[PDB]
């Protein structure tokens, strides 16, 4: 059962960078090694088959290599949206493995988050509770803090944006009925990079 | 042009028996293998094994032998995978995935096209299909929220998929009840608030409900 080793893990290159990607069989294998490419949301997709040759109409940036049980993949100069994960299969020997994958993230210059927030809906306070919503939109790097009061908000990320390379970022904050009713003013505290001063939107409600 | 188009996907009761179905269309089916991939969240791709629609046999996996059946279904263009005993780590996104090229070239040898995978999520608990509130808008920023629903996932579109620049579908969240929740919001002309409608579909297919919510100001 053929194990193929992948590496790096993952990498952050910069727009116009050239990336490696290795992966190294665990027993011999002939050519019969083939590169997907799979971008978030998406199925993988394949780039490079019989470890060389370009499937039709794939930006020839792209190379696969080889020496030994060693295969390279070559991005030769790398673009926003090449951000991906790629994977080896080798189809030599039943049943068919792929590697474990290598993250290409893209590194590029600092972006601000616009920030936007969301009162809670006249339709979902009827259920008893209260959701705000802080929106960061668009900001480069990945690191930035939410503040409202803790303990209640969750908050997630959007992938890397394969145009602009930043990111998103939903912070909700899911309080209770007439919890929320009794104060009034709500904000969101966005601290981040690219922006000088720590940035506040807010909503009295009413 | 060459669609795979997969459905099935839900939340399965761990042991239970769910039944998936890629539906393939844009060539003839008898000529090329259809197989399956499978993904867990977050993980590496392991193979399934394949079925030849011409001539119906099978190429196994011994590892999934005993649980797992492909088949395929030359009336209906439509390749099934059958899973049976199902347990908390076959919880994965499942691809079905052509073999090209033409024939068998000794030097090609792929999965060329693949359809959009589908997330058979098995679990004790049930399922509930999800509630999407509006979050109401130079630009201007409207979304909607979708929330208490399971199991993953929710596939969110804006007016029904002519809107896609802008869009932010952001990753569900687990609440500590156990529903998921997600948000997903759009950006827009203020110019145009007056004068263009702006809705979003929720379609939750793990309980064959999709909802749309016209977001207003």
């Amino acid at each position: 059962d053929i194990q193929m080793t992948q590496s790096p893990s993952s990498l952050s290159a910069s727009v116009g960078d050239r990336v490696t990607i290795t992966c190294s069989a665990s027993q011999g294998i002939s050519n019969y090694l083939n590169w997907y490419q799979q971008k978030p949301g998406k199925a993988p997709k394949l780039l490079i088959y019989y470890t060389s040759s370009l499937h039709s109409g794939v930006p020839s940036r792209f190379s696969g290599s080889r020496s030994g049980t060693d295969f390279t993949l070559t991005i030769s100069s790398l673009q926003p949206e090449d951000f991906a994960t790629y994977y080896c299969q080798q189809y030599s020997k039943v049943p068919w493995t792929f590697g474990q994958g290598t993250k290409v993230e893209i590194k590029r210059t600092v972006a601000a988050p616009s920030v936007f927030i969301f009162p809670p809906s006249d339709s979902q306070l009827k259920s008893g509770t209260a959701s705000v919503v802080c929106l960061l939109n668009n900001f480069y790097p990945r690191e930035a803090k939410v503040q409202w009061q803790s303990g209640n908000s969750q908050e997630s990320v959007t992938e890397q944006d394969s145009k602009d390379s930043t990111y998103s970022l939903s912070s909700t904050l899911t309080l209770s009925k007439a919890d929320y009713e009794k104060h009034k003013v709500y904000a969101c505290e966005v601290t981040h990079q690219g922006l000088s001063s720590p940035v506040t939107k807010s909503f009295n409600r009413g | 042009e060459v669609q795979l188009v997969e459905s099935g996907g839900g939340l399965v009761q761990p042991g239970g028996s769910l039944r998936l179905s890629c539906a393939a269309s844009g060539y003839t089916f008898t000529e090329y293998t259809m197989h399956w991939v499978r993904q867990a969240p977050g993980k590496g791709l392991e193979w399934m094994g394949g079925i030849n629609p011409n001539s119906g046999g099978t190429r196994d996996n011994q590892r999934f032998k005993g649980r797992f059946t492909i088949s395929a279904d030359t009336s209906k263009n439509t390749a099934y995978l059958q899973m049976n005993s199902l347990r908390a780590e076959d919880t994965a996104v499942y691809y079905c995935a052509r073999r090209g090229p033409y024939g068998n070239y000794y030097n090609s040898y792929y999965f060329d096209y693949w359809g959009q995978g589908t997330l058979v999520t098995v679990s004790s608990a049930s399922t509930k299909g999800p509630s999407v509130f509006p979050l109401a808008p130079g630009t201007a920023a409207l979304g909607c929220l979708v929330k208490d629903y399971f199991p993953e996932p929710v596939t969110v579109s804006w007016n029904s998929g002519a809107l896609t620049s802008g869009v932010h579908t952001f990753p569900a969240v687990l609440q500590s009840s156990g529903l998921y929740s997600l948000s997903s919001v759009v950006t827009v002309p203020s110019s145009s608030l007056g004068t263009q409608t702006y809705i979003c579909n929720v379609n939750h297919k793990p309980s064959n409900t999709k909802v749309d919510k016209k977001v207003e100001p």
